[PDB]
């Protein structure tokens, strides 16, 4: 361990750009296992309306959709305005 | 309207109207020189121009002289011998001309050579087409 | 040189044909065409003399033309169809130009010129690659688009591919343009039954390999450039005399051996066609392959001819080049025609 | 061969892609897609040669969807006989091709 | 249309160009990517008219197999140039041997 | 649109020239020498009376040229970065182009071909060792210039120019990319071909460099798009890494702040020009493409990283 | 403050883009309402136009089903004047 | 708009090409119109087969444009459902656009 | 702006023409970028403002880089303009000569055929959305990273495999 | 082969809508919160129908229900409602980040003389079920005839009868 600690010492002494290349790649290595916001924005790129979300046959099944809008049960973004 | 003149040849019978039998294989063996010559150039490059277009004329000639004497010799022996169905009027045109491409290469052993292939090249044509399965086969099996 | 570069180039070139037969999508199996042509050619350089630059640059002009007409019939089907795959009710012009594309692409007379001069350029060790391995790439869109071509076509392609590969091999005396003309009317022969058996063109494609990969083991191990340097096989190794002897003939398509097979099942699905004599002008215009691979045996087996003084020091030194897939790939090509019907 | 690599693995790299009725990047439609999604619907389990005769009418319906052909000849001319009718003299100048239109909305 | 009928007379130009060798085997390999831009131009009105998203990176990857073929073509010719001096196609006459 | 393009490329030209007279003047207090004062009053008079001398000064048509592509290129040139100048986004841009960033780094590829248009068809040995060192500073600065531009711009996340405006109205973008500015500052020396970076109109390399043979008006065109080039990324560098206060009622406050901001932008770059010994072009491309091509590359990955890490994506 | 200004645009792009996507069925209503209305137009000035010419059915469409075709940009605005068919063809494209 | 700035930017530039020639005197002799190395004879005609060394790094700018032209739709890319595919790709692919790099800069490329 | 695309296509023929009759290759780098100038206005007119533009910045890089190879390696002593030799400005008129006949045998001929003159302008988009807010083909393009992902892991293998090509053929 | 057909021009004239960016904009989210069973319902009827002929009536009530918000907005909030477009209408860019502070101002007038509640983060995106008098149509998609698969081949896997049939070979 002290010849590879002695390597990238005199590394970051003499040519340390290459090597903060490769701290800061394996910095983006080590981001999305830790990360506690990398499940927002797939579902943030999922709630944003690019299309229209077509509004489907109402056949009274249950009520798992809502048959009004601006009532906020149902899938809300009350969480994601907040953040 | 290449296709449509070129198939001119097929439904008058032999024995009647020798000169657009002889204008449809006269054109035949001009288009066939004109790209035999053509493969010629892009083979052997002549020295000149004048050299290159001395090539494909004496070659076109050549490959029409061969055609159009075909034609006239295979409707002159179907004049005297009034059998529109025989490959023997297609033998005696194919040696007549393979002799015309031997005699304009100028030599004898090359005539008779072109004689016997050209002459059982011809009398295959007129019996392929006589019994009538084709050369280029569509696919049916 | 590098062993890092030359295993990504040979997983380059597995990966072409690899990929050129598992895409669907035409425009992906062009891109798979691109693959084995861009991995292929420095291997083609490799070497660094002048005949191999001039072969890996021919090689490069007459595939590149081979590969933007190829993307034309493919960019020309999505503006007249609007999907990739090649449909039965489009045009014949794009099948025409797909098939005139495949066949520059693959060796097919008349476009031969290119091949005797790229397999003049490299040694054999490539040359199997560059021969054989580079038609599983274009024969790998053909099976998919074949009852789409024009038959008139393919056997005018196939004709002129038995005619000038029959005539370009006699007066040409090195060992790989031999073998070149070899591939050019076995090209010929593989691209005669594409309109009516995708199985029999994919069997006689197998069979050129078992073929052609023995004789170019075979003449990779003694570096045989020329008809003299196959000559000299009984001073230097007397071994695989008798195997080539068995290997040349059955090369040749004679009867006992299973080269025969090809043009046995070729005629079997041509007089199906009732095709009488496009089918007899190429199954007799086959034997002048036989006369140049008799002038082989001829000049390797069954007359012994003058060797140098310098071939009992081949004598003295010891051999260990060949390999298990030389003897296998060599018997079972050539002793399995009592496995006729278990071919196709 | 064809080979089969993805169907036998059952993971499309370029099969969903392969037609113009495929899934789009945020579902924007191209053009007759329904046009070609009632030839794909037409045309599977039929085969090829005999999509070509049963599938002919909506194939032709889909081409002509797709290159607009008849559609070009019937607009070339509609415009030649209005401007054969511009030099006759039958013709109106039109209120609603002239600019001059009420707009809606 | 008349812009893809104008397109396929550029690109059987741009054939006819690359299929004749007049001075340079470079400006043969410009005429292949001048051949192979036109080829984008057809590809990217055929995927921009009939309004298919999914089928607009193959003009990317046409670009990409396009310049990564002229590429291995320069290097080639970098081999051939510093091998022969010029790098004429009519000095390449020694591979009938 | 016609008073508009007219009071946008007439002070632009003028503001070019005298762009020239303060880099000469604060060039020449850095010699320490007081700078061309005597023929204006304080000197505001003398870049005019060079595009005016350059007019009568006679033009070159050599024997070995080819006239037409010689005098094709410095018009192109002319046009190239007075045409660079219309999707700067400003309060308000003119040309309120959808992807104009790519526009203007395709047309700043541009830039580095008149100069080799120039050095070939000048048909001078100097000028075919400039032309191919022009090549060498667009091997140099090219792929580097898109990933600054693309990887900052990942934070943005649209390539409008517009949108980058919106985004940094309380605080700068050099505080969220600090190596970034300095590695963009860095490569936008090679693309303005300044003394740092200046490898190809050199007066201790060759003769000048690409202006070999072209006197006079072209000469003139050659030096216009220059020091347009000069103010135009000096308005690149303002206008992506440093953000000034937008008001939307009040666009003349955000314009005095961009003026203050590209005076001292402008400042540093002929200080910056003036400072440094110039370069060779085989440690040009040795620092760029073995040690900041990486960094580029690695910070690159990191802006990958970034809308991932934290807070979603960017808009549209 | 870049992780808070992301978050705050993506919430005025979610704000905006839900007042797009209320906002559509009044466009939507509005689009039908002119494309079959500059259609009767073309349908109205076809039979004052071919009237003399045989075999040429006014209101004719060559498409087989009796789906609704969805209109082009020449059969919509290809009888009308060459500068709304520019402003409509040009009309994205060339505001630049 | 774009097209009629450029069009009255190079009709501007045209005219200040005219005004550049036409507005001195016009005499030209072959002492004066002969090129410039300094003021000699030609030792060589200009147009000659140069013999330059950085042909392999310009074909690595070339390779290098090729891959920052697939960088080059990201902006739009990020704004996706599939973020962890597009993240791990895209991870892959600059990752190994660095390596390709990585070995020229091993085995002397840059040189 | 009717006959917008139609005149620039006749230019992108007059360029490939000029790229076709095959000068000593500075010239047509010359042509060439001016083609692709062309070409990048065809697809910046369409709408797609990101393709033709991207591929005008890759084909302004690769024609810088191989005019860089065209003044380096592939020259000689007389350099042949297309005013220099009288076949290639012969050919040239023979070639406008016959675009002119071409533009007239569909204009006014016969008028039979799928290409026609009279349908300009009108036959240029065939439908665009008008409503919607994803019609930018930035999106499109991007579909590689997220639909697409196969050709673009293939095309990226295929760039590293190809700096493995050039570090193996250049030494 | 068919003609195709189209309503006549005085079916297709409404009470026509003439109404700007910034008082759509500016009450878009006021718009669709009080018109929204329509909306979709209207929304409903093009997506599953592909048919502009068949949403006529469906475009007129939606248009007169617009028509009757805009005239409630005229009578009821005129002031706050043209301070908020005539502010909102000076940005370009038309994003609601200029106008927040008299957008409070409109809140306060909507809940003193309307009453209503403005509508929330995230709540026009969803999806919603609204009843249909219409019956659905069994062939949305107005398909031609199906055509018929291949007939398969059924039953146990026999051998090869007599061998495996190959010239010679048994």
């Amino acid at each position: 361990a002290g010849r590879i600690s002695a390597f990238l010492k005199n590394a970051w002494a003499k040519e340390p750009v290459l090597v903060v290349s490769f701290s800061v790649w394996g910095l983006a290595i080590i981001m999305p296992m830790i990360s506690p916001y990398t499940k927002y924005a797939s579902m943030i790129n999922k709630a944003t309306p690019y299309n229209y979300p077509v509004p489907v046959r109402d056949d009274g099944n249950m009520p798992d959709v809502p048959s009004h809008p601006q009532d906020p049960l149902g899938p809300s973004l009350d969480w994601l305005k907040n953040l | 309207m290449v296709k449509r003149f070129f198939e001119s040849y097929h439904e008058v019978p032999d024995g009647t109207q020798c000169h657009r039998k002889t204008y449809i294989t006269t054109a035949l063996g001009g288009i066939c020189g004109i790209i035999g010559s053509a493969y010629s150039v892009s083979l052997n490059p002549a020295d000149s121009t004048l050299e290159a277009v001395a090539r494909v004329g004496r070659y076109t000639f050549t490959a029409a002289a061969i055609g159009a004497m075909f034609g006239l010799t295979t409707c002159v022996s179907a004049q005297v011998r009034e059998k529109p169905d025989d490959p023997l009027n297609y033998f005696i045109g194919g040696c007549a001309g393979g002799l015309t491409l031997g005699a304009r290469t100028h030599s004898y052993g090359t005539a008779a050579m072109g004689c016997v292939y050209m002459g059982t090249a011809a009398a295959l044509f007129k019996i392929g087409k006589l019994e009538g399965w084709e050369l280029f086969p569509t696919p049916k099996v | 040189m590098n062993p890092i570069t030359l295993a990504i180039i040979y997983f380059t070139i597995f990966l072409g044909p690899v990929i050129t037969m598992s895409s669907t999508n035409l425009m992906l199996m062009w891109v798979g065409l691109e693959f084995s042509l861009l991995a292929i050619i420095p291997m083609l350089i490799n070497k660094k003399n002048p005949r191999s630059t001039e072969a890996a640059t021919k090689y490069f002009v007459t595939q590149a033309t081979a590969s933007m007409i190829i993307l034309l019939a493919i960019v020309l089907n999505y503006k007249q169809l609007g999907t990739w795959m090649f449909q039965q009710q489009t045009n014949g012009l794009i099948l025409n130009m797909t098939l005139m594309a495949l066949s520059m692409k693959l060796g097919l007379a008349p476009f031969h010129f290119w091949l005797p001069e790229v397999t003049q350029g490299i040694p054999l060790h490539m040359g199997l690659i560059l021969l054989t391995w580079q038609k599983i790439a274009p024969l790998s869109i053909l099976i998919q688009i074949y009852p789409l071509l024009n038959s008139t076509i393919i056997l005018m392609l196939a004709i002129t591919s038995i005619f000038m590969g029959a005539w370009g091999g006699l007066n040409q005396t090195q060992m790989r343009k031999i073998m070149a003309y070899s591939s050019i009317a076995h090209m010929g022969w593989m691209l005669a039954i594409l309109p009516y058996n995708p199985s029999l063109t994919l069997l006689n494609l197998m069979i050129y390999i078992i073929l052609t990969a023995p004789m170019f083991m075979a003449l990779m191990l003694n570096n045989s450039m020329t008809i003299n340097s196959i000559s000299l096989l009984w001073n230097k190794t007397p071994a695989m005399l008798t195997m080539i002897s068995l290997m040349l003939l059955s090369l040749g398509g004679l009867p006992p051996l299973t080269g025969f097979l090809p043009k046995w099942i070729i005629i079997t699905e041509l007089m199906k066609n009732n095709c009488l004599i496009m089918a007899t002008l190429m199954a007799m215009m086959a034997l002048l392959n036989l006369f140049f691979y008799t002038r082989l045996i001829y000049s390797t087996s069954l007359t012994m001819f003058p060797t140098n003084n310098n071939s009992k020091m081949m004598t003295h030194q010891t051999k260990t080049k060949p390999n298990l897939m030389f003897s296998t790939l060599a018997i079972m090509s050539t002793m399995t025609l009592p496995l006729a019907p278990q071919l196709i | 061969p064809f080979l089969d690599i993805q169907k036998k693995l059952g993971i499309s790299l370029d099969r969903h892609f392969m037609f113009l009725s495929a899934e789009q990047p945020y579902k924007n439609a191209a053009r007759c897609h329904a046009f070609e999604k009632e030839w794909i619907e037409c045309a599977h389990g039929i085969g090829g040669t005999r999509a070509k005769k049963e599938c002919k009418i909506e194939f032709d319906d889909f081409e002509e969807c797709l290159l607009r052909y008849k559609t070009m000849r019937r607009m070339h001319d509609i415009k030649k006989q209005r401007e054969k009718l511009m030099k006759e003299g039958k013709y109106t100048p039109p209120p609603h091709h002239s600019g001059r239109e009420e707009p809606r909305p | 249309p008349s812009t893809f009928f104008n397109l396929t007379m550029a690109f059987s130009l741009s054939l006819l160009g690359t299929l004749m060798f007049r001075s340079h085997l470079m400006s043969t390999l410009l005429c292949l990517e001048g051949m192979v831009l036109s080829l984008f131009i057809m590809t990217s009105v055929t995927s921009l008219n009939s309004n298919s998203m999914s089928s607009m990176p193959i003009p990317i990857t046409i670009l990409v197999f396009a310049a990564c073929e002229a590429a291995v073509g320069l290097a080639l010719l970098v081999k051939v140039s510093n091998t022969y001096g010029t790098d004429y196609v009519q000095n390449l006459n020694l591979l009938q041997c | 649109f016609f008073i508009n393009i007219l009071t946008l490329l007439v002070p632009i030209l003028i503001a070019m020239a005298f762009l020239t007279l303060v880099e000469r003047k604060i060039l020449g207090y850095m010699q320490l020498r007081k700078g061309p004062n005597i023929v204006g009053p304080y000197g505001i008079l003398q870049p005019f009376a060079d595009a005016m001398k350059l007019f009568m000064k006679e033009p070159m048509r050599p024997l070995t040229t080819s006239m037409s592509l010689f005098i094709i290129a410095p018009t192109l040139s002319l046009t190239l970065a007075l045409s660079l100048w219309v999707p700067l986004p400003m309060p308000h841009p003119l040309i309120n182009l959808n992807l104009g960033i790519l526009f203007i780094l395709a047309t700043s590829s541009l830039s580095v071909y008149s100069i080799l248009w120039s050095g070939w068809a000048s048909n001078s040995k100097y000028s075919l060792f400039g032309a191919l060192r022009a090549v060498a500073q667009t091997i140099s600065y090219e792929v580097t210039m898109a990933i600054i531009l693309l990887s900052v711009l990942l934070m943005n996340g649209s390539y409008s120019l517009q949108t980058l405006i919106t985004t940094q109205e309380h605080m700068w973008l050099l505080l969220p990319a600090w190596p970034m500015a300095m590695m963009w500052f860095i490569s936008t020396l090679a693309e303005t071909n300044r003394a740092p970076f200046d490898l190809t109109e050199g007066e201790s390399e060759l003769v000048s460099g690409f202006n070999v043979e072209y006197a006079a008006g072209p000469f003139a065109l050659f030096f216009m798009a220059e020091y347009t080039n000069i103010i135009l990324m000096n308005a690149l560098t303002t206008i992506i890494f440093l953000g000034p206060l937008y008001y939307i009622n009040l666009p003349e406050l955000y314009s005095t702040n961009f003026m203050m901001e590209a005076l001292l932008l402008s400042s540093t770059f002929l200080w910056i020009r003036a400072s440094y010994p110039r370069f060779r072009y085989d440690q040009l491309m040795h620092l760029l493409w073995k040690n900041f091509l990486p960094l580029t590359l690695a910070l690159c990955m990191w802006h990958i990283s970034l809308p991932i890490f934290t807070a979603g994506v960017p808009p549209y | 403050r870049m992780m808070r200004w992301n978050q705050e645009r993506r919430r005025l792009l979610i704000e905006d883009l839900e007042a797009r996507i209320a906002l559509m069925p009044l466009f939507q209503a509005e689009k039908d309402r002119r494309t079959l209305q500059i259609l009767r137009e073309n349908l109205e000035e076809e039979a004052i136009i071919m009237k003399d010419v045989p075999n040429w059915k006014v209101g004719e469409s060559v498409f087989h089903t009796t789906r609704w075709v969805p209109p082009l940009i020449g059969e919509m605005y290809g009888l009308r004047t060459k500068e709304e068919m520019s402003n409509a063809n040009f009309g994205f494209t060339w505001y630049t | 708009n774009l097209y009629t700035v450029i069009f009255i930017n190079i009709l501007l530039s045209l005219t200040l090409i005219l005004v550049a020639f036409w507005l001195p005197q016009m005499n030209l002799y072959s002492e004066k119109a002969n090129p410039y190395e300094c003021g000699f004879d030609p030792t060589s005609s200009a147009r000659l087969p140069f013999s330059m060394k950085f042909f392999l790094v310009a074909i690595t700018f070339l390779l290098f444009d090729l891959e920052i032209a697939l960088l080059l739709p990201l902006p739009w890319a990020i704004q996706t459902i599939k973020t962890s595919t597009m993240m791990i790709m895209a991870f892959i692919l600059v990752t190994i656009l660095s390596l390709g790099l990585a070995y020229e800069w091993t085995q002397k490329g840059l040189e | 702006m009717n006959n917008y695309i139609f005149v620039l296509s006749s230019l992108f023929l007059v360029g490939c023409l000029g790229l076709a009759l095959k000068p000593s290759p500075i010239y047509g780098g010359l042509g060439l970028i001016v083609s692709g100038f062309v070409g990048c206005l065809m697809v910046l007119g369409f709408g797609g403002s990101f393709l033709g533009l991207m591929v005008f910045l890759i084909y302004l890089g690769g024609m810088l880089v191989v005019f860089g190879y065209t003044t380096a390696m592939a020259t000689e002593e007389y350099p042949e303009t297309w005013g220099s030799n009288w076949l290639i400005l012969g050919f040239l008129v023979l070639g406008v000569i016959m675009e002119v006949f071409l533009i007239c045998v569909l204009n006014y001929y016969d008028e039979v055929g799928v290409i026609n003159l009279d349908g300009l302008g009108d036959w240029l988009m065939y439908e665009v959305d008008d409503v919607g807010v994803m019609l930018e083909g930035g999106i499109g393009v991007a579909a590689m990273y997220s639909c697409a992902t196969w050709m673009m892991v293939v095309a990226g293998w295929s760039l590293f495999a190809g700096i493995f090509i050039i570090i193996e053929i250049t030494r | 082969p068919g003609i195709v057909e189209l309503p006549t021009l005085e079916e297709l004239k409404v009470e026509e809508v003439k109404v700007s960016s910034a008082v759509l904009k500016a009450a878009a989210h006021h718009y669709g919160a009080q018109c929204d069973k329509t909306n979709k319902e209207f929304m409903l009827c093009r997506w599953e129908e592909k048919d502009p002929r068949r949403c006529l009536k469906e475009g007129k009530l939606v248009n007169g229900c617009a028509l009757n918000f805009f005239r409630q907005i005229k009578s009821h909030c005129a002031e706050p409602f043209t301070e908020y477009w005539t502010c909102l209408d000076y940005s370009n860019m038309q994003l609601f980040r200029h106008c927040r502070q008299q957008q409070a101002k409109f809140d306060q007038c909507v809940l003193d003389k309307l009453g209503w509640v403005r509508p929330d983060l995230g709540q026009l995106s969803k999806v919603t079920k609204v009843k249909t008098d219409r019956p659905l149509p069994e062939n949305p998609y107005h398909s031609r005839a199906r055509p018929e698969p291949n007939p398969v081949i059924e039953g146990d896997l026999k051998p090869a009868k007599h061998g495996t049939r190959f010239f010679f070979w048994t």
